[PDB]
């Protein structure tokens, strides 16, 4: 990435202080009570009728933290993201036909849930680093698209 | 909002378009299909080969909604709304698409009217599919 | 468009904000300097220094528009006219913009108000800002 | 800037036929009426009031020959974009204070003046290419942006 030491440092940081079942469920619920047309990809998972519906949805919770859990091991592979991401690019383009746009919203909303959850601790510098890291992973799962 | 200019320079220039509406759509869908990958995601079903005949029958139908909106240019929301219907709920296209459609067919209007596609008749045309575009996302959430 | 649900949604999240709307606002405006830099184009007249006054001050001004708005929700449009025309015609900063200070007021509230900050309230809060966008662009052209 | 070689013919090839001086002032003119806003940076070039005052006002003209005279320069040097305009890119930036989204709107106003002059000659594919280079070629003037 285009991360400094120092962006790199506090990224880790409060990764560290993360619960990825928790946050994983609550962003993927949230992505898909915010911008309504994400719903498109999980009929399959039932009643999302509703905020209620969608949050309270296991099959969200269960995707939630399947889809957290990639992310957080690309935070490990911070300086090749697109090779740590090469074959899940080609999955969500070749088998899913997820549009790269719905990366991007996400990753919006991941950054809406950490400043949720650490209050104070999610600092304007802090989220600036975020910014980099969500941006970067939105691209590298792009990047196989054709 | 669309001035009397921008509904006089639409009408015009759509009016040159004609029978050709069919085709530009077409050309419009590959223009983008070849420009902006991303927007193939939505056509799974589809054979995007150049020729496709289901590319033309698609091109065919944004061409007359295209001409139906031209036609009821005072009352777009309604003359749209069984499409902004379809797209809210059932195709859920991102919202970022339309912006890559919408360029794509200014430049295949571009590309066929030469002497219509002046500075200001591109600005109407650029308001024009932009309102349109608001139409058709304006049902989703 | 705003629900009933959507506008009782703001005019709560808001009600809360109370005298903090400003330090909030300047909060924001901090968090979209760092986080997307060219936004920092249309301030080089301004100190964007970590607790600068200049920032504070525009902080408020923010804020209190914002108010002023949730205050109008139901007729946002004339009760920001004036607003819509600066921008519009004065200050002419790109439509893109605008969804990066909100996404930064979205982050702020969420940092501030964690137990105010629902799924349904974060749904409806996005919303508001976005239609406060819509109108601020609508005269650009 | 994935420019496959067929990519980079296509682009060469069509860039000899161009009028550089001609298409700069038609290219920056159209932005200046489709995009009023961006007038915000020429209020000292007079009078920009109307499509025909843009078009034909002699700075514009100028201006815009000089912005495609530098653009061409660029497409000598599609391997280093972001070489070729670093010390441009600090300009921008640090004098002119533009914000980067002006570079996209130009690019996609610039395709659209290339589609007027060539008709049928700017095919899909070419277009395809072209989108790659002005996206290429935004990205390069935002470069030095911070
Ligand atoms: C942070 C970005 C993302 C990461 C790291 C990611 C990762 C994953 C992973 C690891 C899987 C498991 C599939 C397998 O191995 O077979 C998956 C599946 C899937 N993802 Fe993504 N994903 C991301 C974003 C998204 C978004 C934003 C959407 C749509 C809103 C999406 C839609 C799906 C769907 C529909 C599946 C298939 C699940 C199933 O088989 O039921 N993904 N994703
Ligand atoms: C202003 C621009 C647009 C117009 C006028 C338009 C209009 C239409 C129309 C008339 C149909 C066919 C409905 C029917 O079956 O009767 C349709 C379908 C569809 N559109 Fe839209 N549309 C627009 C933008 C988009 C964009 C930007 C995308 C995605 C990139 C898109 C994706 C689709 C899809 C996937 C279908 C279903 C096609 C099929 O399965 O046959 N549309 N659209
Ligand atoms: C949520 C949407 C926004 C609201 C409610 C808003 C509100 C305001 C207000 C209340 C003022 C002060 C008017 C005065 O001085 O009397 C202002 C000025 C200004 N706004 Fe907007 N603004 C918004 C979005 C933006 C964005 C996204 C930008 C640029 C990134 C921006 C750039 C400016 C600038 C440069 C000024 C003038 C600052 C100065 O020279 O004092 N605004 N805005
Ligand atoms: C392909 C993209 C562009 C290129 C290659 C380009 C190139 C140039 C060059 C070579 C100069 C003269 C440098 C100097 O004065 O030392 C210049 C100046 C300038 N550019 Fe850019 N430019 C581009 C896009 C833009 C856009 C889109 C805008 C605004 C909408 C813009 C705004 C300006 C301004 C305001 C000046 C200074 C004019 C003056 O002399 O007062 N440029 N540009």
């Amino acid at each position: 990435m285009h991360l400094t030491p120092e962006e790199k440092s506090a990224v880790t940081a409060l990764w560290g202080k993360v619960n990825v079942d928790e946050v994983g469920g609550e962003a993927l619920g949230r992505l898909l009570v915010v911008y309504p047309w994400t719903q498109r990809f999980f009929e399959s998972f039932g009643d999302l009728s509703t905020p209620d519906a969608v949050m309270g949805n296991p099959k969200v919770k269960a995707h939630g933290k399947k889809v957290l859990g990639a992310f957080s091991d690309g935070l490990a592979h911070l300086d090749n993201l697109k090779g740590t991401f090469a074959t899940l690019s080609e999955l969500h383009c070749d088998k899913l036909h997820v549009d790269p746009e719905n990366f991007r919203l996400l990753g919006n909303v991941l950054v809406c849930v950490l400043a949720h959850h650490f209050g104070k601790e999610f600092t304007p510098p802090v989220q600036a680093a975020y910014q980099k890291v969500v941006a970067g992973v939105a691209n590298a799962l792009a990047h196989k698209g054709h | 909002v669309l001035s009397p200019a921008d509904k006089t320079n639409v009408k015009a220039a759509w009016g040159k378009v004609g029978a050709h509406a069919g085709e530009y759509g077409a050309e419009a869908l590959e223009r983008m299909f070849l420009s902006f990958p991303t927007t193939k995601t939505y056509f799974p079903h589809f054979d995007l080969s150049h020729g496709s005949a289901q590319v033309k029958g698609h091109g065919k139908k944004v061409a007359d909604a295209l001409t139906n909106a031209v036609a009821h240019v005072d009352d777009m929301p309604n003359a749209l709304s069984a499409l902004s219907d379809l797209h809210a709920h059932k195709l859920r296209v991102d919202p970022v698409n339309f912006k890559l459609l919408s360029h794509c067919l200014l430049v295949t209007l571009a590309a066929h009217l030469p002497a219509e596609f002046t500075p200001a008749v591109h600005a109407s045309l650029d308001k024009f599919l932009a309102s349109v575009s608001t139409v058709l996302t304006s049902k989703y959430r």
